[PDB]
RNA sequence: AAAAAAAAAAAA
């Protein structure tokens, strides 16, 4: 018996190891990478 | 909120079945007439 | 003749020291270190 | 954990286990303390692993930033009110992480030199840093004395000059010291002495309410209501208590 | 001479808040080697630390270690443990069942690492004069510890050597078959009837009252 | 009152099963 | 509890803590029968 | 089902004995003979 | 193989 059979959801991660093609800057500071990352960090 | 403890905990419930998928949910909890204990199952067979 | 409503209870509840300031006594955060809570009352049967 | 990777690694609502088991063990000697657990294995009752607890350093600096806290607060100039406080983060601290508590030299570290921040507000609080100025009996002695009533988690001494104490008797003044001629020092206990450790009590907790399951059989068998008499050996006992 | 002996209160004092005041059990037993002393009060010491073993509440693996720590030391420690454990089974009756049970945990770690030798067991006397209550309580304690430590297998393959048979004849009896059935039975009682192999009292044939 | 005995009951073994976990099975 | 008991007994005793104290000034007999008032008069007077 | 934490069963001490108690008594859980493995895995459910 | 003033107590 396969395992992963009975599981509801399927290859829901495909296209997450996509980030990182180039670097892009924003010129949003409260948009950006660096201020998201910071307020995920922080604020849980 | 005074019940969001009780709400997550069920919402959890819910995505435990999402990861878990509902036989091995089922096998882990054990049957409703005879609850499994915490890391335990009936036998060495459902277990493996 | 009218009984009224009765009322719930709350569910239970080198002498001294120096204080701590009667505007730094807060809420009284203060009961005893060496145990945990509330003095329990106890029964003799169960 | 694979043929050639023989330790087990996971992190736990504040511990941090490495579980070893007693087949790949290249260690013929077992350095076995009071943080290592012996997991026994039920169909065999034999012992088949140790694991091996300390406290993560997510941790370590949750309680560095609790004293931080504590030291930020509006009522740490009060010296009772930042020695209460201090009491109230210590005794959380060991009492939740015990034995894993002990065997982690960054929590020690970090125990010292929170102590040793808290004396130093006391301090800053009377324009003073002066050691002789500030003996251990300032700090340590009990609140019913006058003192302080700080509970330490560091190890201190105790020096034999402040030993001391002079009574004015009808025949005249009589210095009495305590230890006689001994150059040893005695030094303030610490807490994590006075806390039974996690491990203990959870074979104590089994064993004691197995033997509640018992008299409580037997008792309902004689028709006999259980009372505060046949349970006093087992009365601060168990995990929930008696 | 010092009836209220202050050497001794305050000898045992220094040792108790020595010990207190210690959080590894490795630590404690370095503060410990560095009293100094008068050339000999280690009786007292081994009194002071098995009383604080005695104390605890339940018993915790740092006494275990800071006893085998003056165990793996020179041999006059080794051998002032063991006139210890003669003593405290001669003075069993004198304790409480948790204390007992402190002390019994002690002792089997101290002879599960073999850091005190396999011939005090001899002081074990298996007959129903010489053995009370409290006696039969320590024993079960400790061998329920030496179990826990050693394993079943383990105490098979140690207690069924050759040479220590002298020195277990006071556990393994093999002269009188009622001394023999009240082992058999009392082991049988504490979950421990494995190790009754070597007693065989179908083959007394010298007391063989029964056909 | 026999209603506060069956519940007080009820937390004597909601204690017991609280300490008797995984023994019991 | 134990801890009181040792810290007390580890710092000498209750009187080597009393002579770093003003206990003697104070010329109270015994230390046995006194205790402390939390607040004061004036200072409770002085809360809202 | 008894795997939904916080249960008020024990304390989080407990919870971790409970783990190392029941790794220990899986079926066969250090053979590693025949080429298995054992994987824990440790992890959050973001923005949950 | 052994570390010890100011804020802040207000212009006939």
């Amino acid at each position: 018996r396969r395992w992963d059979e009975d599981v509801v959801f399927k290859n829901q991660a495909r296209g997450t190891e996509d980030k990182g093609k180039r670097k892009e800057f924003v010129n949003d500071l409260l948009r950006s990478d660096f201020h998201k990352r910071f307020m995920s960090k922080y604020v849980r | 909120l005074q019940f969001s403890a009780f709400v997550f905990q069920y919402y959890g419930l819910i995505l435990d079945l999402l990861i878990l998928g509902p036989q091995r949910a089922a096998e882990i909890a054990g049957p409703p007439q005879s609850p499994n204990d915490f890391l335990q199952f009936q036998d060495r067979d459902t277990e493996t | 003749g009218y009984a009224g409503e009765t009322g719930l209870t709350p569910l239970s509840k080198p002498r001294g020291s120096i204080g701590v300031g009667i505007l730094n006594d807060t809420g009284s955060d203060d009961e005893d270190p060496y145990e945990l809570g509330p003095k329990i009352s106890y029964n003799r049967v169960i | 954990y694979s043929k050639d990777n023989p330790n087990l690694l996971f992190s736990m609502c504040g511990f941090e286990v490495r579980i070893l088991p007693k087949c790949r063990n290249q260690n013929d000697e077992f350095p076995v303390k009071d943080s290592v657990w012996s997991l026994v294995d039920n169909s065999t009752k034999e012992r088949t692993a140790h694991a091996f607890l300390q406290v993560t350093e997510e941790d370590i600096q949750k309680f560095n930033n609790r004293i931080r806290q504590i030291l930020m607060s509006s009522g740490s100039t009060t010296f009772t009110k930042i020695a209460n406080k201090w009491n109230t983060a210590l005794i959380a601290l060991f009492t939740y992480y015990r034995e894993a508590a002990v065997s982690t030299v960054n929590l020690l570290d970090t125990i010292v030199k929170c102590e040793t921040k808290i004396q130093t507000r006391v301090k800053i609080g009377l324009n003073s840093k002066m050691p002789s100025r500030f003996p251990p009996a300032v700090f340590y002695t009990p609140k019913e004395l006058g003192g302080l009533g700080m509970l330490s988690g560091s190890h201190i001494l105790i020096p034999a000059s402040d030993k001391r104490w002079c009574k004015q008797t009808d025949v005249g003044i009589t210095h009495f010291r305590a230890g006689m001629s001994h150059d040893e020092e005695t030094l303030i206990p610490n807490i994590a002495r006075y806390i039974i450790p996690w491990e203990a009590e959870f074979i104590d907790s089994q064993r004691v309410w197995t033997e509640y399951s018992q008299k409580r059989l037997e008792a309902q068998q004689q028709n006999r209501r259980l009372t505060l008499e046949d349970l006093e050996d087992s009365w601060d006992r168990g995990l929930p208590r008696i | 001479r010092d009836q209220t002996n202050a050497d001794l209160v305050n000898l045992r004092r220094t040792i108790y808040l020595t010990i207190q005041s210690s959080a590894d059990p490795e630590e404690a037993a370095h503060k410990l080697m560095k009293l100094k002393l008068p050339p000999g009060q280690e009786p007292e010491l081994v009194s002071m630390i098995i009383e604080s073993c005695a104390q605890e509440k339940v018993y915790s693996k740092f006494m275990g270690l800071l006893g085998e720590k003056f165990a793996r030391l020179n041999r006059m420690w080794m051998e002032l443990y063991e006139e210890a454990f003669t003593k405290y089974y001669n003075t069993i009756h004198r304790y409480e069942t948790n204390k007992l049970r402190n002390i019994a945990r002690f002792f089997g770690h101290l002879l599960s690492y073999d850091a005190i030798g396999w011939h005090v067991l001899s002081v074990i006397q298996l007959t129903e004069e010489e053995t009370t209550a409290a006696s039969r309580i320590f024993i079960r304690f400790l061998f329920e510890d030496i179990q826990e430590n050693l394993g079943t297998a383990k105490l098979k393959a140690r207690l069924g050597d050759e040479a220590l048979q002298p020195y277990l004849e006071g556990i393994f009896r093999h002269d009188t078959r009622r001394n023999v059935t009240f082992a058999i039975n009392y082991f049988t009682a504490i979950k421990m009837g494995y190790l009754t192999d070597e007693m065989h009292p179908g083959r007394h044939h010298g007391r063989g009252l029964g056909p | 009152d026999d209603s506060e005995a069956e519940e007080r009951a009820a937390y004597e073994e909601a204690q017991v099963r609280a300490a008797m976990d995984g023994l019991r099975g | 509890n134990a801890y009181r008991t040792d810290v007390i007994q580890a710092l000498g005793g209750v009187e080597t803590i009393l002579e770093h104290t003003l206990f003697k000034a104070t010329g109270f007999p015994s230390w046995e029968g006194l205790f402390w008032e939390k607040s004061s008069g004036f200072e409770a007077s002085m809360q809202f | 089902p008894n795997w939904v934490k916080p249960s008020d069963s024990e304390v989080p001490p407990l919870l971790v004995y409970k783990w190392c108690q029941g790794i220990n008594n899986l079926d066969k859980v250090w053979d590693t003979s025949n080429g298995e493995c054992n994987v824990i895995i440790e992890t959050q459910l973001s923005k949950v």
